[PDB]
């Protein structure tokens, strides 16, 4: 999983 | 003979404590919920994690700080850090110990780990939106003592992150809502759906209560510092 994109 | 001064961290029991005082008064249950007479701007967070990235299927939890400074949890249960100079870092092991080292100039059984740390903060840097990028942090971040990821954990609806400051900040996956809890100042920070921030203490809460949608997350948030001290 990864924090909110661009 | 001599003691000195052991390190007896009451921080997350602190947090707890908090958090079951505010939830026990039932803040959102209330005639007149006068939720902005709790505000406190200067117990605005100095630290909160801007950006993540969930690898711990291969390597580790890396991670951006408002600062810029980046840090990795591996899954050896090591830490390494760079700080916002893109040059120093600092090594904490499985037992805490912290070393100092750069880039250019570092042990050799580090070089792995080094080049993770890169992988990550490149990564961040070109795919990640940053976090209270409006929210102007508390003065003297320099003059603090720079915290690390000490836990973390996902579950269905959050992630959850502990750094060694005391500090927990609560990531919502679906509506991008946050909470920063600080238990030395024994407040709340609240980013909203719409990116607006408030920062409240925890006490206040108690004496003129909350809106619903804040009242909630409390509520989420001792369930998981609860987990956090388990």
């Amino acid at each position: 999983m990864q924090s909110t994109p661009l | 003979g001599p003691l000195g001064s052991p390190e007896f961290d009451c921080h997350l029991s602190d947090m707890l404590q908090q958090l079951h005082s505010v939830n026990a008064s039932k803040p959102s249950e209330r005639g007149l919920v006068r939720q902005e007479e709790a505000e406190d701007p200067a117990c605005i967070p100095i630290f909160w994690v801007s950006k993540w990235v969930d690898y711990s299927d291969k390597y580790g939890l890396g991670y951006q700080l408002c600062d810029n400074s980046v840090g990795v949890l591996f899954n050896d249960s090591t830490r390494l850090i760079l700080y916002n100079d893109g040059d120093s870092l600092q090594y904490i092991e499985r037992d805490g110990t912290e070393s100092y080292l750069t880039v250019s100039s570092h042990p050799n059984s580090l070089m792995k780990k080094i080049t993770l740390l890169k992988y990550f903060r490149n990564y961040m840097s070109e795919h990640l939106l940053k976090a209270g990028a409006n929210i102007t942090p508390r003065e003297g971040d320099e003059l603090a003592r720079l915290p690390y990821l000490r836990t973390w954990f996902r579950t269905r609806s959050a992630i959850i992150l502990h750094l060694s400051n005391g500090s927990v900040q609560i990531n919502f996956f679906q509506d991008h809502t946050k909470l920063i809890l600080c238990p030395l100042m024994a407040a709340v920070t609240y980013i909203d759906e719409k990116r607006d921030f408030r920062t409240y203490r925890l006490s206040l809460l108690e004496e003129y209560g909350c809106c619903k949608e804040l009242a909630s997350r409390l509520r989420y948030a001792r369930t998981m510092v609860d987990k956090l001290l388990s």
